[PDB]
């Protein structure tokens, strides 16, 4: 749900933007003793959208 | 009550000098202030005629620049600020005699000091 | 001594704010203010009326019965 | 009004009473002086007749049942409790405004109530209301000797004669309010048969030796009386009436510092 | 007796029913009991006021003769002139004077006092 | 005398049926015919009748009776012709086209009203075209129409004697037949200022029990307004259901056979359900069915007994709507105690897309995190209500996700009030899923397990014990997976110690004692929650010191649930 929030955050200033980063391995990093397959496919699917937006830049 | 007796006591304690008769004065302003402050229903009625022979006196003879006069001057004023806040507006009668004195009292020879 | 633990828990301000138990005795002097205005409008009413002779019963009269028993009435 | 006649009544985090909202009907009632201005950036009697026609429609729906086990035994003692707390609520709420906006509702309303009396007459509270709107309705002077005026005259002069004679066969905090609304009828209508009405003060007067509202409210219909009624037939039951008045008659912080004093800043028997 | 108060009555009513049980008592049971007990009718069934005191002296009554009946022998108390005859007499005259008032103790009193005549054979 | 002379020619047409009134017919006039009307009609057209008490009050049933009774009897010919010679609808239709509104005149009120009474004691007494024939039509819809002019012209208002009287001539139309038509087609009126609306808002209680009488041919009427009519019918609906409820001391089968009707009433008009409607059309009709079912029983289509699958269905797409609000979905939600993978998997994936991340992030204020809040919330009360066993395990799942993170009291608070609720072997369902789904997992144990387990009932601990003694026996002897596991088993048993002393538990005194005999933190736990397992152990067993060291209120609630909130 943050996932289109940083989205548009790193869509309106395209700074650095580590913080963007971070977002991702704490959404990521959920994942210990209860397995989450539709959250685990959200996951996957916004980290793939950040990979290409990370490419369209400059990261 | 007693406010009779106390009322003519100190009208006449303002015969000679001696500004302990001031004092007195004082005290016994006190006092009648105290007894009038808390009535039921029945004392506020004399204590209205009381404040009004009692004002007539203060503007006839406390008329003077002696300073056992003035406090009683202050004095009282503060106490009419209570009496009349206490027994709010049911003093119509004794208004214009209050405003003619207070003007009087603004006017006296007070106004050098 | 034996109620020396309201003592020692009588005054635990320490993790408490100061104008909030402000604000608590205020408020309490409020209530207590009410408080007194519910008993002054019950007071109005005239004083509980006190006995002065102790009755026992029965299905027959006791005569036998002290002189402050009339006296006092 | 479900809400604040739903709290029961105890008698010798905090619970709250229900004689806390008087203030608030009556700052509803009559806080004209206000509701103007916010208009400028009528409507009190359109919201007066919204409360009559509620309470009205919600007396007449709660149901009234009692059992045998002379022996009071309500069936619904909750629902009587509500009642009870909802009809001193209303008696005291409608003394400080006029029923000149209950107009309306003098016959129709007056008829339920009579209706429901009929159906038990053994409640008090029915004849606490019924003294209520009586009083009202002389407060604005709607006896005038209109169909509808007619109807109400025939309505309380019958409704009075049967609870006169059937009042002498009632006990207290029950025939204590018949009495109290038979003081409290206007002049007019009780022109006639003051036999009635004789005993029925007597025995008023002679509660309210013991229990003061009785007495000045009996004083009150007395001097009513005395004033709008011809001397004619005052004379007969005089010296009935005046030999029980003989009771009544057996009888024997701050200091000199200046504060404003704002312990003053805010506001029986010798009566 | 009837009085509208609480401590009052409250003590009252034990004086009455303990006068009541005294002067049951068959050694003085003529000459001053039959005052006590006229009085005791006259009062209630003759009033244009005070139903409680009706009410409150029919039970009195009532409670008197059932006293009167379970702690006196029988044959001390026919042979007296009060009895329950006496009272027969009473209400059957009361019932038939002008008076409503009359008859309407006269009918309470017989309800009060009905509860144990029924158990009379 | 006219009311005991009248309630004796009834014993006499009663008692003495036809075959014995030619002793009335004997007296050759019955004169009285002509007074009795004039009494229906008017006491004051009649002796002076006056008093307004129970006999004038009870006058009006045996009259019907007397008028029921005359209807056998032969009479009622010449009755009925001097009743018409009365009253003949004719010599009255003016008088209520007089404009009687205001302060103008009152005595042509009082006349109308007497006749709407007299007319509807002839409707007590079966009399309504018998004696007053309809036209070429089998209605009277000058009636209706009139009313609606009036209020219309009121305004461009009315009285409480002025509201009676309406009240009056509508129970009168609705004693007529093929009214329901009519007062849809005036319902339906879109005269803005709308005006049927208006009506209705005028007149809710006295159309809803006229309506209570049809139960399908208003349902059909509605079904075909509903293509395009939204309002109206939702609050026409909102009478029947409000009436339903109030009527019980008849019964209430009237709101099953209406539920009935409209859930086969509903599949061919669906423009509220899916994306057809705007939201605020959406959040009405959701809520309006709420209120349906939580009018009939739970077991009343829980299964395929009719439309269940497809309003079942409904109940699945709607709440799977991404567009619908959180907030709004979860209003929705409420109303699952009456409710098979598919919704738990639709509900754990929408759930899934509505909290990601505990609620830190969410901040106080927040519109996000108050409707996370409101969720929660009635979530704790559907299934406070519902005791669903893989509801519960999913709000354990979203719950054990972060201590403190989230109102873990009002949890727990739910949690008691749900453990002495259900049957008991229905909670140890919930405690065996409960515990399956557990294989931090430890977070599952704290909060929940111990607050159900002292909240639970004795004989449902045994059994789920019994359940699980060796399931726990052996549980006895990176790894801490294994620590963790443990942390569970131990706080349960030492949790239960505390009901009554198989019997094979002879060692495990020392299984838990074994704590401190051993010599980064987890091992401090472990050693602090197997000795309180030796507490537990202990504090039943050996006491030597041996130790190996209502009418308103109904009311109230009928008003609550036609809010529906509390």
């Amino acid at each position: 749900n943050p996932a289109e929030n940083f989205r548009v955050l790193v869509k309106q200033k395209k700074a650095s933007f580590e913080e963007a980063s971070n977002q991702l391995i704490n959404h990521i990093e959920q994942f210990l003793d209860t397995n989450e397959t539709p959250y685990f496919m959200k996951s996957i699917d916004c980290i793939r959208a950040f990979r290409e937006e990370a490419i369209k830049f400059s990261e | 009550c007693s406010l009779l007796r106390l009322q003519e006591t100190l009208s006449a304690a303002d015969r000679c000098g001696a500004a302990l008769a001031g004092h007195q004065l004082i005290r016994g302003l006190g006092q009648e202030c105290v007894l009038s402050s808390s009535p039921a229903v029945l004392a506020l009625q004399t204590s209205l005629v009381f404040s009004r022979d009692f004002g007539l006196l203060v503007f006839v003879r406390k008329s003077l620049n002696s300073i056992e006069f003035r406090e009683c001057r202050e004095e009282i004023l503060k106490f009419l600020c209570i009496f009349l806040e206490k027994m709010g507006q049911k003093i119509a009668p004794y208004s214009v005699e209050i405003k003619n004195t207070c003007t009087s009292v603004y006017t006296k020879d007070r106004a050098a000091k | 001594g034996r109620t020396d633990l309201l003592r020692l828990r009588r005054r635990f301000m320490r993790d408490q704010e100061k104008l909030s138990l402000m604000y608590a005795r205020k408020g309490v002097a409020e209530q207590k203010r009410e408080k007194e205005i519910k008993s002054e409008l019950k007071m109005k009413q005239d004083a509980q009326v006190v006995l002065y002779r102790s009755y026992r019963h029965g299905d027959l009269p006791d005569i036998q019965i002290k002189h402050s028993s009339l006296i006092t009435p | 009004l479900i809400r604040i006649c739903s709290k029961p009544v105890v008698l010798p985090w905090k619970v709250p009473t229900y004689k806390d909202y008087v203030d608030l009907f009556r700052h509803l009632l009559s806080s004209d002086q206000m509701m103007d201005s916010i208009l400028a950036d009528s409507l009190n009697h359109l919201l007066y007749d919204e409360f009559v026609k509620s309470v009205l429609k919600i007396v007449e729906k709660l149901d009234l049942t009692l059992e045998i086990q002379a022996n009071l035994h309500p069936a619904k003692p909750k629902d009587f409790s509500a009642f009870i707390n909802l009809v001193e609520f209303c008696r005291e709420i409608l003394p400080e405004k006029q029923a000149e906006f209950f107009e309306p509702w003098v016959y129709s309303f007056s008829y339920e109530l009579i209706l429901q009396s009929t159906r038990l007459p053994l409640i008090s509270g029915f004849y606490k209301l019924l003294s209520i709107t009586v009083r009202n309705a002389k407060k604005i002077k709607y006896f005038e000797g209109d169909p509808e005026k007619y109807s109400c005259f025939a309505l309380f002069v019958k409704f009075g004669k049967e609870v006169a004679v059937k009042m002498k066969q009632y006990k207290d905090e029950l025939l204590a309010s018949c009495l109290t609304f038979l003081l409290s009828l206007p002049h007019n209508i009780i022109e006639l048969d003051v036999r009635a009405y004789v005993p029925a003060l007597q025995m008023a007067f002679k509660l309210g030796l013991s229990y003061t509202p009785l007495a000045e409210v009996g004083l009150n219909a007395l001097e009513e009386w005395s004033i709008y009624i011809d001397r004619h037939v005052m004379q007969p039951y005089y010296k009935d009436i005046l030999p029980c008045l003989d009771g009544y008659l057996k009888t024997s912080f701050n200091k000199v510092v200046l504060k404003h004093l704002k312990k003053t800043k805010n506001l029986s028997l010798e009566e | 007796a009837c009085d509208v108060d609480q401590v009052t009555r409250q003590l009252y009513e034990p004086l009455v029913m303990q006068l009541i049980h005294w002067f049951t008592n068959n050694k003085k049971f003529e000459s001053q009991d039959t005052v006590a007990l006229l009085e005791a009718i006259l009062d209630g069934i003759v009033d244009p006021v005070d139903s409680t005191l009706r009410d409150f002296c029919g039970r009195c009554i009532r409670e008197f003769l059932k006293w009167s009946i379970k702690q006196i022998t029988p044959q001390q108390q026919e042979k007296s002139p009060v009895n329950t005859k006496s009272l027969f007499k009473r209400l059957y005259s009361l019932a038939l004077h002008p008076n409503a008032f009359k008859r309407l103790g006269a009918s309470l009193a017989f309800n009060n006092i009905y509860r144990e005549f029924r158990e009379e054979e | 005398v006219v009311v005991r002379i009248m309630e004796f020619t009834t014993t006499l047409l009663n008692t003495s049926p036809e075959g014995w009134k030619l002793l009335k017919k004997d007296l050759c006039n019955t004169h009285l015919m002509r007074v009795l009307v004039q009494t229906l009609c008017e006491p004051a057209s009649i002796g002076f009748n006056i008093g307004d008490v129970q006999v004038m009050a009870h006058l009006p049933d045996v009259c019907v009776n007397l008028m029921k009774a005359l209807k056998m009897s032969p009479y009622k010919d010449i009755l009925e012709t001097h009743l018409r010679e009365k009253i003949t609808a004719q010599s009255i239709e003016e008088l209520c086209a007089v404009n009687l509104y205001g302060p103008d005149a009152q005595v042509d009120r009082s006349r109308l009203a007497a006749v709407v009474s007299a007319c509807k004691q002839l409707h007590r007494a079966g009399l309504l075209h018998n004696i007053l024939p309809s036209q070429s039509t089998d209605l009277h819809h000058s009636v209706g129409t009139e009313l609606l002019s009036l209020v219309y012209k009121g305004i461009a208002s009315l009285d409480l004697s002025c509201k009676q009287l309406a009240s009056g001539l509508l129970e009168l139309a609705f004693a007529f037949g093929g009214l329901c038509e009519r007062l849809v087609s005036l319902l339906l009126n879109p005269a803005v200022l709308s005006h049927g609306e208006y009506f209705y808002s005028l007149f809710s209680e006295t159309i809803n029990t006229e309506l209570l009488k049809n139960l399908d041919l208003a349902v059909l009427e509605l079904m075909q307004s509903s293509v395009d009519n939204t309002k109206m019918v939702s609050a026409v609906l909102n009478g029947m259901l409000d009436q339903s409820f109030r009527e019980r001391a008849n019964q209430k089968h009237q709101g099953l056979k209406l539920a009935t009707t409209i859930l086969q009433h509903w599949k061919k008009c669906d423009s509220w359900w899916a994306k057809d409607s705007p939201l605020e059309t959406k959040m009405a009709v959701l809520a309006l069915l709420a209120k349906i079912l939580q009018i009939d029983s739970s077991v009343s289509f829980n299964t395929s007994h009719g439309s269940f699958p497809e309003v079942f269905t409904t109940y699945i797409s709607l709440l799977a709507d991404t567009k619908l609000d959180l907030h709004l979905k979860g209003q929705a939600v409420t109303l699952l105690p009456f409710f098979l993978e598919e919704l738990r998997r639709v509900l754990e994936q929408l759930i899934v897309a509505h909290f990601p991340m505990q609620s830190r992030e969410f901040p106080p204020g927040t519109p996000r995190f108050n409707n996370y809040v409101d969720c929660m919330k009635k979530f704790l009360d559907a299934l406070e209500l519902s005791q669903s066993p893989m509801l519960l395990e999913l709000m354990t799942e979203v719950l054990c996700r972060e201590q403190q993170h989230v109102m873990e009291e009002l949890f727990q608070s739910s949690f008691r009030r749900i453990a002495r609720r259900g049957s008991c072997v229905t909670q140890v369902g919930l405690l065996e899923s409960v515990y399956e789904m557990f294989r931090t997992r430890q977070s599952f144990v704290d909060r929940s397990l111990l607050t159900l387990l002292w909240h639970c009932s004795l004989d449902a601990l045994r059994e789920f014990f019994s359940t699980i003694v060796v399931d726990a026996i052996d549980v006895l002897k990176t790894f801490d997976t294994q620590i963790t596991k443990k942390m569970g088993y131990y706080k349960i048993l030492d949790v239960m110690y505390s009901r009554l002393p198989n019997e094979l538990t002879k060692t495990l005194i020392k299984l838990c004692y074994d704590a401190f005999t051993e010599n980064l933190e987890r091992r401090r736990l472990y050693h602090c929650a197997a000795y309180n397992c030796a507490i537990s152990v202990i504090c039943c067993v050996f006491n030597e010191l041996k130790f190996y060291q209502s009418t308103l209120s109904e009311e109230m609630s009928q008003f609550d649930f036609s809010t529906g909130v509390q």
